[PDB]
């Protein structure tokens, strides 16, 4: 009985923690609920729809607070089934970590509001929305990509900022009085920013032909450098995800390698010809004609693990194949060295025989 | 030889409860359960197709005879074990401390217990160094 | 006679189904006709040009419905020449598939309208426009690219959405009363969206210097992350099309390999020295000095297929060459193993001789 | 030897209807049509240039003599057939069930009929396994 | 004397045709002159500055027509020094080509205007501006890139067009009467286009919250797919230029290879030990102790050409190194085959000796 | 005592020159100070906040001029500790370089203003802002990237400029009188530029349906080609930074290679068996059972340098592994050549023995 | 042999001031300081782990005995020195003028003085060319 | 031998007009002009550094002696010519019609005239095929 209970508790821990299959769907549905709550709050901000928006938002807030409370309680309960944390002491010690503290502050704030509150509700929604991540993967990825391309991003920022300043100042000089838009240099800076970024509100735009000419000649280059970082970060994201996939592939190679080595040792020790080695025999008897059956099972395990590992040795990359074949080529070097030594001993025997 | 064939007859009778001359996935599963471990039906199918030459969903006796009779040298199992050990040797130095191996086999896949690792290391530390190179190891199983 | 009829029917099936050459041109011309119909409908929506637009659109609709009807009839007729579907039963069973149902519903709706109808006509035009694909290749490609980059797209969406929410809320706070544009948080969200995406309508834009400063500092980052997905998807499309090209190349390698193996077996069995093997001789006689002529033809076939296959073994990629040469290197390993065994037997004979 | 030259004379007379000592693309096409198959003029040109050493748009007798006389070993046709079989062996195990081969030759290119595949498999299943490795196969044609 | 004349005429032909060094600067300066002419014409279009703009534009047009006339005359004159075209007949036959016809029509139109003319002048300026290319390299590159990525561009166009149509129609429905901007579906289509492309003029923008919501949810995806093609074409341009560089590198390899083969044959035939071969000796004597000096010169030529070719065999790519080393590996296969045959003959001699 | 003084002066030189660790933080903090100065100047430009903005800007300018003066003085002082420049003469000769001149002009201008000045202050701020680079790395990178992609950028510019001109002229013709926006061709050019770049101010936009149609059909292509250069430059930046990383990796390989060769020679000369070589022994005695201790130290140095170099021989790239393994493969060629010669001598001895 | 063991005893006493049979990082540091050079504690740890087989933070005597006793041939130090010299040979010609080598060792890492470079070049310029190929060099240390 | 040294003395006197024992770039240029061809000063420097062992801007006599005396086999000029011919053989078949070679040498670099190409082809068409493989060619110069 208790075995099923512990199995289900561990499954719950897995679901709330790193999900694989339909737990993604549960996370997506709670995401849908939170998103519906945000849009309902936005509508409640509007005056005309405030009535029905608030009417629905009250019940949606009730449902969402209930869901978040039960989720946090289940998370803390399942914290006491993992190896690191067990029972009550383990769960309480796990709660000492910061992320659980963020979640519990969010929950208590929700209870307090539900038991100038609009700003607090907005902040709590923002906090929980940043919370749904639960792992920080996105921020880690973004930081790694920025750090990897730090030089490209920094040079792009430098060139773009210099172009913004210069073009803005030149346009300001060219439209100091002939245009009401550019009365002050701050206005010119705002214009230059909203042009180079290609937002182009249209509230400010040069009207003197000198200003228009300067704006054109500078906005070409400015928009190019302002668009640079988008492509740079896209390429960085792609490369980083490829690297993560490569690392996961190498771990998936690591595990079956150990499986194969274990099975190979077991099969080697399972030969009936030799009896000095009994460790595998004792292990299989403890787990339990009979001995030949055990050897059959173990040789089958060796065969299947060999198949699994050989499949696991797929290229996935040029570098991988080059590495493996280069190990083979070093083996070739060793073998040809042995052949050289052997032919040397042959030529030594030559005169000895002759 | 003939005694080997007789032993194979006895083994096949032990798995082949139905006595039909074919090892069904159910027969393999029940004999394994008697052994103790709990595999999966898909992994049982993997078993079959690995040992199933005739593709009948079972195992004709010649397949079983060849599989028992085959020796590790005949298996052509040198490059694969080589690559596995190379994978586990991060340094690429060709050597690995026996402590790391003990740690790995007791933690990965079909986890290996203390007696088995003691035996393999004893058979591996021919030079008594602990930093067992895997070339001597592979030639040890092959030999 | 009937041979020409069946050949032409199969050619029609090929044209309506996967096209290779000028069938692309026929598809492009029907695409031009449908596009002309859409633009004529758009103009008929306009009031001033409604007269001539409708006058031309009536005849264009007649022509387009006629063309679509004849195309569907030809498709159903040619469905009865392929291996899977023949005659009447095969064509009817093929019509049971969903895409033919979509086409027939479109046709019957067109007939009904041609025999508040404006909205129905618009919907029918949209349906047929999505129909011209006939294979779903574009949607398959887009879905595959999105799935492959699911992590990058998801993190970009997360960061961009968070930046949008935060910048919009800060601007709303900074312009709650000093600007009529940002009376409600929904207005602020609309502004933030139309800025970060760089649409920049200009209907809403911060006017307080605090709001302008916040908008600048947040819009830099926001526009960067909002532009990310375009580059990500471009790279994904490129990579996916490259992979499809690689797969097609491997199939084009597969076919001539079988051709070469067949020709090689035929030539080997065609030797006049041995007479036990007659299969190739019987086959060639059934198709039909004479025997040497047959051997000449077959050895020529072997030579030409060898040329074709060797050409078909072009690199197309580093991975391909590494794979082939690595097969060669494993062959080298086997050969050096044999040489090691031979030199071992030589050194064994040494003492035996000496 | 001389009898081989005489047989080549007879064959060349059989193709060379004009008797000009050169095998024109038209002569090759008509003799092939007598054989039965229907190739394409571009493929006939491929024929020529493959066998046409002198580049005259025809075949001088020495080219025909060398082409008939050449043996598969002389053809240097080992790596190519090796690569073809490796292509058809998805697993890379070096082996392939004869059923898959039968399926392939009866479905790809110059489709091969039942008797031919039976013969090749008989000459290939020297060990009687069905999973014909292609190394024994290639050394079989070469030998 | 005439040698210098022909050398200078050929140099002029090279300068006007494919340039390498400072001829680029001459082309850039004529480009600057034409650009100054275009901007002067633009200013002459303006009313306020028409006076001075026209005053300068008249003299600039005189200078530009003179420059273009002299350039065309020099081009036609130099057409009669190349191998294909010589003298008068060669130059006239070269003029029969279309590009020279375009240039001469431009020149005669310029003379006629200079001897409603504003539109003709604008068209002539456009024609000459497209003319400065003189080789069509840019258009060839663009066409090749588009064709290579035809599938990606076509799918991007399909998805973007469908998104435009759908979003525009939904917004039109959501703002049929509540907004003056979207009275007709054509207005909605214009809006959707100027949003999805991110131009965002601001003349039309949804004002009903349903319309704003639909516009947001569709504009995210629409702007993503509308930005796709820019990145796709950028990647295509990069790859195509890389391929062109690779081809040029291979040609630069081709030439020194022939140089080395020539020098090697000359040196081999230059050995004083053998006298049967005199071709190189006769050639060097015709060009002209003495014979050893000739051999010294020729062996030096072999050494220097070997250095040049070995340098020319630089990687430039992974594929290149794989190809060369794979030729080496096939050589290894041949050598190990020979060694296998030799060890086989050794083992055959074994029993024969024993 | 003086040793610490010189060590600290050299450390100061390193900090002001190429920084590695927290010197980056000092540079970033001075960057923060300059940025605060720029924003304070911008605010002082505004009229409403001029009072407090100027009040803070005066003290900020005092602090910044003090910081820049002390930094320049420290730089000139530390110029006299490097190998090239020492003492007073070295520092003065170093000051003869242009960048120090730019810095000193900036400092003296700051002193003069601090001892129509607004424009001079703005120009001085711009000059110092471009100065913070101190190495020109960003400009070198940008120039290299532009030069590498000169063809792609030039063709993109050509196509985009032609599209701009053509679309602008067609729209001008289509809206000569029906729209006040496009009275002159210069107005049309301004519109076309602010559309194709996707700035879209909204001041000018076609209103005639012919003009709208032309604008749409041309703006698709125009915006695509106008966005091209951003992605092109992003890819170029990425590739250039990768190349720089590769070069740095190769230098980091160069240094430990020399370390290993030195240690290997020392260890080889350190063998106690041979006494003819004393150079290493003399060197170690000069630096100073004892001799065996020296050999122990030197063999340890060889081992540790071997570890360091072998680690330094990491792939970092496919090309690197191909190069190294290809050196190994040429070694294989040499070894098999030797084996061929040996088997040839064996077959020669065969008949001699037999 | 026994005299070698006695010399190793004397050396170990020289480093092992504590006389505990283990070479502590502090003992290694002080003996090196007596030698003269100034390494870093992390580099001292690198020392240990390179020579520390037992991983005790020190050096048991067998490790020291093996390290002194090991010869360059046993060290398997051919490919590494080969690659280093190949790195320094930009041309890839296989040769390098002794002047460049003199320049490099006097400027990189543990900078080498004049007498040492004169000695290595003398032992390297067996052919008296100055363009010392590194193959003869590597086989010289190995031999 | 001694007669070879005497011939080298005569040759060096022929180039070394100054008689200083060193072949200056000016002396090399004037002797080449007497030969007829017109090279470039940078290419003359290339000449020197290729043959200039001592790096003196000239040629000491030992360099000239070694350069004349060296044989193609000693030059290690097999892989380079191999790669050149492989480059010119587009098909990768290992063979090339002599007509293509005649075309290439008469059109690329130091263009080769009719007599030279006739001679090389005669020495190459040992089998009289015209499709001269370059393996026999390279072993021909080496031999
Ligand atoms: C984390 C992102 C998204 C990057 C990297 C960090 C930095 C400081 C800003 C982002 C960024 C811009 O958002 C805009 C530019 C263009 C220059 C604008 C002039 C101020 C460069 C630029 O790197
Ligand atoms: C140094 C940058 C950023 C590049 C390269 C140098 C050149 C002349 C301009 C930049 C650039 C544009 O800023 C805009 C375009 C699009 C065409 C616009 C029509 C005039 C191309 C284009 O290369």
């Amino acid at each position: 009985r208790n075995a099923f209970y512990r199995k289900l508790q561990n499954f719950l821990y897995n679901v709330l923690e790193r999900p694989r299959g339909w737990a993604f769907i549960y996370h997506a549905y709670v995401f849908l609920l939170v998103a519906s709550c945000l849009v309902l709050s936005v509508f409640s901000t509007i005056k005309e729809y405030e009535k029905s928006s608030e009417g629905a938002l009250y019940i949606l807030e009730i449902v969402t607070i209930v869901v978040f409370g039960v989720e946090y309680f289940v998370r803390i309960w399942a914290a006491g089934c993992c190896c690191r944390y067990r029972g009550w002491r383990g769960r309480l010690k796990f709660a000492r970590k910061p992320f659980c503290v963020i979640d519990i502050m969010v929950l208590i704030a929700s209870i307090a509001v539900l038991a100038s509150a609009l700003r607090s509700l907005r902040f709590l929604q923002i906090l929980r929305m940043i919370r749904m991540d639960r792992r920080g993967g996105t921020w880690k990825l973004l930081g790694s990509v920025v750090y990897a391309h730090s030089k490209e991003l920094v040079t792009a920022w430098y060139i773009g900022f210099l172009c913004l300043i210069l073009a803005s100042f030149l346009v300001y000089l060219a439209e100091k009085g002939e245009n009401d838009h550019f009365d002050t240099y701050a206005d010119a800076l705002w214009w230059g920013l909203i042009t180079l970024t290609t937002i182009g509100y249209g509230d400010k735009y040069p009207q003197t032909w000198n200003g228009r000419l300067l704006a054109a000649t500078f906005t070409l280059i400015g928009v190019s450098f302002f668009a640079l970082p988008a492509g740079i970060l896209g390429s960085g994201f792609a490369l980083k995800v490829q690297e993560q996939h490569r690392q996961k592939h190498f771990e998936k190679r690591r595990n079956p390698a150990a499986g194969l080595i274990q099975s190979a040792w077991r099969f080697y020790a399972t030969n009936l010809s030799r009896t000095d080695l009994h460790s595998t025999w004792q292990y299989y008897e403890r787990t339990v004609g009979l001995k030949v059956s055990i050897r059959a099972v173990c040789v089958m395990r060796f065969l299947v693990s060999k198949r699994k590992f050989k499949e696991s040795l797929r290229p996935y990359d040029v570098m991988d194949v080059i590495e493996q074949y280069s190990a083979g080529h070093l083996d070739m070097l060793s073998r040809i060295k042995s052949l050289q030594s052997r032919v040397d001993q042959i030529v030594g025997r030559g005169p000895a025989i002759t | 030889t003939e005694e080997q064939i007789a032993e194979f007859k006895e083994a096949f009778s032990l798995f082949d409860k139905d006595g039909d001359g074919t090892i069904t996935t159910k027969e393999l599963g029940t004999v394994m359960r008697s052994l103790g471990q709990n595999p999966t039906e898909a992994e049982l199918q993997d078993m079959i197709n690995e040992v199933d030459a005739d593709g009948n969903g079972t195992i004709d006796f010649p397949e079983f005879l060849t599989m028992m009779a085959r020796k590790m040298k005949d298996t052509d199992s040198e490059e694969e074990i080589r690559e596995a050990f190379r994978v586990f040797d991060k340094d690429g130095n060709g050597y690995i401390s026996a402590a790391e191996l003990r740690h790995v086999m007791t933690n990965l896949g079909e986890k290996l217990t203390d007696e088995e690792v003691d035996e393999m290391i004893r058979e591996a530390d021919i030079d008594g160094d602990g930093q067992v190179n895997y070339e001597e190891f592979v030639q040890m199983m092959t030999a």
